[PDB]
RNA sequence: GCAGUCAAGCGUUCAUAGCGACAUUGCUUUUUGAUUCUUCGAUGUCGGCUCUUCCUAUCAUACCGAAGCAGAAUUCGGUAAGCGUUGGAUUGUUCACCCACUAAUAGGGAGUGAGCUGGGUUUAGACCGUCGUGAGACAGGUUAGUUUUACCCUACUGAU
RNA sequence: AAGCUCGUAUCAGUUUUAUGAGGUAAAGCGAAAACUUUAAAUAUGUAAGAAGUCCUUGUUUGAACGUGGACAUUUGAAUGAAGAGCUUUUAGUGGGCCAUUUUUGGUAAGCAGAACUGGCGAUGCGGGAUGAACCGAACGUAGAGUUAAGGUGCCGGAAUACACGCUCAUCAGACACCACAAAAGGUGUUAGUUCAUCUAGACAGCCGGACGGUGGCCAUGGAAGUCGGAAUCCGCUAAGGAGUGUGUAACAACUCACCGGCCGAAUGAACUA
């Protein structure tokens, strides 16, 4: 949708002899509560035995960027369950929150590993501070010195049907 | 480039790449060279047959001589001024033009630039240079050495390595009874030229060497003095 | 990495060595048990003896 | 091979130098009805009168076939579906070797085909074995064995047996 | 097939004295066109026939010298087997293997012939389809 | 390929050394 | 990968002028003029200054990148074309029928006849490309020179001249007729 | 086909639990091109005139590629369906067989069960063969034996 | 259908609570998986108050076979409801396919047997261009509105909408699949993952060396690394095989594998999608 990055808590049911549990912690990207929670539910469970029955949930909150204007280098792991054995990916966005550079990695996995959202796992999003430790080609392009690219072969958008002009590309 | 890439031809033969293993072998070396011997020498023998090496570097026994790559050379030596293993080093580092190029040993100062004011060896031409030569294959059907020589003590040239005068060397020959003939008389060089890589390539099939060859002095180390002598002679 | 991969291979190769000694001798017992359960003592250390000398 | 050669039993004279539970390896073999390996034959001008059926799968006939008169015959095995070898192989010794069909033993699936020696998988016929030659303790000579034929004769034309040592 | 001690069980053994019983009345046994055969009750054949060949089966060739030492750009020979010495007795050998070229040359002389009608060009016609009355499927 | 290849596994041995030591007392 | 952009420098000698509308090209040198419609392949051109030009490609894929390296290489053959001049060296090796070429005008437009080759009656009627020299060169018997200062024009001017002249149902390893190609160089000579 | 060896790689990681390609190893009659005068039960009926069209999985013709391809003549292969593909013999049969011409004598689909027609179901006639106490049947073999578009609608061919 | 006996504090294709069993095995800890305690649902099973509950003695303390006496409605879990019961009675009915799920056995491949649950028949309507079984769907006559399944270039009602990727096919694909030819090939393209080399100069290119002991030893007409068999040494090295190939009748000559000079920044290889 338009994603959001829920952290969710846990404190799986407290009882006497073993009371004021662990409260494990994650961050989720969702569009919805509901959906942050379901995934957290389910993140549980593959770590380790726990259940939805046998554990209840503390304070689900939504994070924001601190600076959503200032452009970013992530980096972000992905893992997933598709569709032969799983394993591990590393890609890059350069991108201006982390809600969008997720929102466009689950495009490219959909566009890619025809992979939908059951299997992506996000790992680990970080914001590279230096140059130099970018390493991928299509966003080392744009970090290079007094960048100026024409636009590509900016094809016109009519409103009417019929015109009378025979339009000029731009230019 | 996923697909449509030069695919690297394997032809298989018992040798292989060594890598880093001979070239810290040969840092290490120097290093065990410019501990002991005191007198060092710099040599550039550019263009010389592994016959003339083997032959010029057994020559003498109580020596020590190295073909080193020469950034390996000048990376054991110092690549600058300051960091060395001794002093004024960089002073010899700064002097490589070729297959350069290091004698040690611990004896007389003035025999090597003795032996080598002697030294001559005939070579092949090492092309852009004089030849003192004018190589004008005969019309008359041609012989294996290139035509200065009696006939009848000399065997015709091979049919197999016409094609390799035609194509790389362009003289004019067709094949007759088997054997190499021309038609019009062609010089592949005369005297003084910049000599062309075909104008020594062509001298180097005919097999004839009568260019002279000496291996050359720049500078010198003293692991006493702890500095460079340089009398340029070549 | 590489390092500290080796070292928790040295982790599985030492319950290997734990599980294999202890399998090993429980299965000892396990072969001489399931021998004698039926038959002499007498017989048992007599194979003892018959076999004392490996 | 190049990069291995990069890297780097004890017969006698008179032989070397010279190449080559009490279960039956195959129950439950797939049953045959008996719609298959029975085809039907209609007897007059007016086919009506039938009562002659002809067997299907390969059969081992014995050897003194001698076809009996045309008015009484019921069951056919014709000539082209007969067997007089088969060829056999051996557990051990590597080897397979083709032996004269003596006779027939076991046939599932019917005691009925054992009677007629109806050759199809699994069944079990008594075969030459005078090739192999094998001594007991004692041991006169063997000269007839058991095997279990493991390949319908119909799916191809020859008979894959495997001895039972 | 319900498992058994039969199936390892073997069958149908047979004894040194019998072999050496029957063996014996192969270059014995009185037959005469006055008694006809009617029964077998089978007995070893691959042990009681094959009776002495004197014949020296023909020598084997094959694993000693293989294809490509034989002919072809290999060659792995040069020098024959056996090498013929005798001079005389090899054109003793050679002249009489012409003359007896020549001697079956006559035989063909003589006994035809066809060469002329061919060198005529004609030919014998089709024999009729009726001479294939007997020879049916 | 991944940038931070020095913070995560002292993260993980930074967990370790108390995951291991948080049993005997 | 669609790279932002790739670039190819072409260079241009002193006495030569390159002229580049929308995508036309027109060389003029010594030799004289040549042109070439670059229509069809979708590049930039952009001058530096009087002896360099960059011809550029932005977003380029795969196969377009793979087209602009070959628009440099066309400039610059035709570069060298109108400042050096080609010249294919061409023989006529005959076994036993001598083969006969002459240039010959059909209407006036200038055809080269190879007759008796391999003793045929045919003649075999190649025609002479526009703005390309023929002559059979002398103090080497067998060799015709074809030189231009087009590339593409004297190459295939030879190519067919050779394709002309091909051994059909013959053993190719008895018969080794033909016109070949000697050689491919400049008119001049020094380089 | 059967019995194995591999072992590419795969398999809670599993080669030695397992699988398992391509390869491979074993006779089913023999070693000197010896003969072959050895054809083995089609349960359902087959085989033919006139005629048209389609497929290509090409026999010929066109053009090419590789062959020790000197020439000649072939062998294999590529594009290729424009064009062509026969005359007889054999019913004590033929799912085939022969000789002769020819550039070649390719392989199939939609046929022609009411265009015609003969081997074959052959209801009433009849004769022998086999089985049966029998009427009879059929393991067979032998013979002679009247089903009649179209004048309707369309298709096709021409004609106003 | 009718009769009669209740408007049931009674029932229910349901949940819960209890106790059941199959405990698969995540326990884990045992004496060193080594037990055996045990666990979730996996899926069934019986039970949860009005005659019940008891208090008091006759009987072969027990179990009750007999009494008598107290606790009507906080009278005993959630949810739904009035169609629940029982006697007489009376017409049609009996054939049969598809799918799902649980399960037993199978082989060329299909599949065969079960059991349960839908659907179909007696059943229209929207959609899938068309249709026994596919996707939606509570059929009186009409009006307005909103949607399901499917869709929105034109046929044809509805964006030639917006946004990110990918693909060019000498008959793409729009497939229906969570099937078959399907294991592989490809110098098409994109993204990845595991590996190394690299200014003590990576890859591509030119140029140079590619050597002596040593025509290594056998075999022969010649076989000097290159018809053939047996190893593969040492030396000085920068490397150099008792030699990758073209080549000679025999060496030459060229080459490679291997080093170095020139250049001056990624490139190499193997897998996955």
């Amino acid at each position: 949708a338009h994603f959001k990055e829920y952290q969710v808590i846990g404190r799986r049911l407290p009882t006497e002899s073993v009371p004021e549990p662990k409260l494990f912690r994650m961050r989720i990207f969702a569009s919805n509560e509901v959906i942050a929670k379901s995934r957290y539910w389910y993140f549980l469970q593959k770590l380790h035995k726990v259940k939805k029955a046998s554990g209840e949930i503390v304070s689900i909150n939504q994070i924001n960027e601190a600076h959503p204007t200032k452009v970013k280098n992530f980096g972000v792991w992905v893992r997933y369950d598709s569709r032969s054995g799983t394993h591990n990916m590393y890609k890059e966005i350069r991108d201006v929150s982390r809600v969008a550079a997720v929102e466009t990695l689950y495009q490219d996995m959909a566009a890619r590993h025809r992979a939908r959202f059951r299997s992506i796992h996000i790992l680990k999003v970080a914001e590279i501070e230096k140059t130099a430790d970018v390493k991928r080609q299509y966003v080392k392009q744009f970090l290079t010195k007094d960048l100026k690219f024409p636009l590509p072969h900016r094809v016109q958008k009519s409103t009417k049907t019929f015109s009378y002009k025979r339009p000029s590309t731009f230019y | 480039m996923p697909r449509s890439k030069r695919s690297k031809l394997v032809t298989l033969a018992q040798t292989d790449k060594k890598g880093r293993e001979n070239k810290e072998r040969i840092f290490d070396e120097v290093r065990e060279a410019l501990d002991t011997y005191r007198y060092v020498w710099v040599l550039h023998l550019d263009d010389v047959r592994t016959p003339v090496l083997q032959e010029i570097r057994t020559s003498w026994a109580g020596s020590k001589l190295i073909m080193g790559k020469r950034k390996v050379l000048q990376k054991a030596l110092g690549e600058k001024r300051e960091e060395e293993y001794k002093e004024n080093l960089y002073q010899l580092s700064k002097l490589c033009s070729g297959v350069t190029g290091l004698l040690f040993t611990d004896e007389d100062v003035n025999t090597v630039k003795e032996y080598f004011k002697s030294y001559v060896r005939s070579d092949y031409s090492r092309p852009n240079t004089k030849a003192p030569l004018t190589f004008t294959i005969p019309e008359g059907i041609v012989y294996s050495r290139g035509g200065q020589i009696p006939a009848e003590e000399d065997v015709p040239m091979i049919h197999s390595l016409e094609p390799t005068m035609r194509n790389k060397f362009e003289i004019p020959t067709k094949i007759k009874a088997g054997k190499i003939t021309i038609d019009s008389p062609y010089l592949v060089c005369t005297e003084g030229e910049k000599l062309d890589v075909r104008q020594a390539l062509i001298l180097k099939q005919f097999g004839i060497a009568a260019s002279e060859f000496k291996v050359k002095v720049s500078a010198y180390y003293d692991n006493d003095s702890s500095t460079v002598e340089s009398t340029n002679i070549n | 990495l590489k390092a500290l991969k080796d070292e928790k291979e040295e982790a599985r190769q030492a319950k290997i060595t734990m599980l294999k000694e202890r399998r090993e001798k429980k299965e000892e017992n396990e072969r001489y048990e399931r021998l004698a359960a039926k038959m002499h003592a007498k017989k048992v250390e007599r194979m003892r003896r018959r076999e004392k000398r490996n | 091979a190049h990069e291995q050669s990069k890297v780097k039993d004890a017969l006698p004279t008179y032989l070397l130098d010279r190449e080559q539970k009490f279960s039956v390896p195959l129950p439950k073999v797939r049953g045959i009805s008996e719609e298959e390996m029975f085809k039907v034959i209609k007897t007059g001008k007016s086919r009506s009168k039938s009562w002659k059926r002809m067997i299907t799968k390969h059969t081992f006939v014995g050897e003194g076939f001698t076809r009996r008169p045309v008015k009484m015959e019921r069951i056919i095995r014709p000539s082209a579906l007969r067997q007089k070898k088969a060829n056999v192989t051996h557990p051990e010794l590597g080897v397979t070797v083709f032996l004269p069909i003596l006779a027939v033993k076991k046939n599932p699936q019917s005691p009925m085909y054992t009677q007629l020696g109806v050759l199809t998988k699994g069944t079990i016929i008594e075969v030459n074995v005078s090739e192999l030659g094998m001594v007991t303790a004692g041991g006169k000579v063997v000269w007839g064995k058991y095997a279990q034929v493991t390949n319908e004769p119909d799916r191809d034309g020859c008979v894959n047996a495997v001895l039972l040592v | 097939v319900q498992p058994d001690r039969r199936w390892f069980g073997n069958t149908r053994v047979i004894s040194q004295d019998a072999l050496q019983h029957f063996r014996s009345a192969l270059g014995e046994t009185q037959k005469d066109t006055y008694q006809v055969l009617l029964r077998r009750n089978k007995l070893p054949m691959s042990l009681l026939e094959e009776k002495d060949a004197d014949e020296s089966p023909k020598a084997r060739i094959l694993d000693t010298e293989s294809y490509a030492d034989a002919f072809g750009p290999k060659a792995q020979r040069k020098r024959p087997r056996l090498a013929a010495s005798n001079l005389e007795d090899l054109v003793k050998a050679t002249n009489e293997d012409i003359t007896k070229y020549e001697e079956k040359q006559v035989l063909d002389a003589t006994l035809g012939g066809n060469q002329e009608d061919k060198e005529n060009g004609w030919t014998s016609a089709a024999k009729e389809a009726i001479f294939s009355k007997g020879q049916s499927k | 390929n991944f940038p931070y290849k020095a913070k995560i596994l002292e993260e993980i041995e930074a967990k370790k050394m108390k995951d291991l030591e948080e049993r005997e007392l | 990968m669609k790279y932002i952009q790739t670039e190819q420098q072409i260079e241009v000698p002193e006495g030569v002028t390159v002229s580049i509308k929308s995508r036309i090209v027109k060389v003029v040198g010594p030799r004289g003029t040549l042109t070439k419609n670059l229509k069809h392949i979708d590049v930039t051109f952009t001058k530096v200054n009087n002896q360099l030009i960059k011809v550029a490609v932005h977003n380029g894929g795969r196969k377009h990148v793979a087209a602009l390296r070959t628009v440099k290489s066309l400039v610059d053959n035709m570069i060298t074309g109108v400042t050096k001049g080609y010249k294919y060296k061409m023989r006529y090796v005959y076994a036993h029928f001598p083969i006969n070429v002459n240039i010959v005008e059909k209407d006036g437009a200038k055809f080269i006849e190879v007759r008796n080759f391999l003793g045929d009656k045919k003649i075999r009627n190649v025609p002479v490309r526009d703005g390309v020299t023929i002559e059979f060169s002398t103090n080497v018997k067998d060799e015709i020179v074809l030189s231009g200062n087009s590339v593409e024009d004297v190459s295939q001017n030879a190519a067919d001249l050779q394709q002309i002249c091909r051994v059909r149902n013959k053993d190719i390893r008895k018969f080794l007729d033909g016109i070949y190609v000697s050689h491919k160089g400049f008119i001049t000579e020094d380089l």
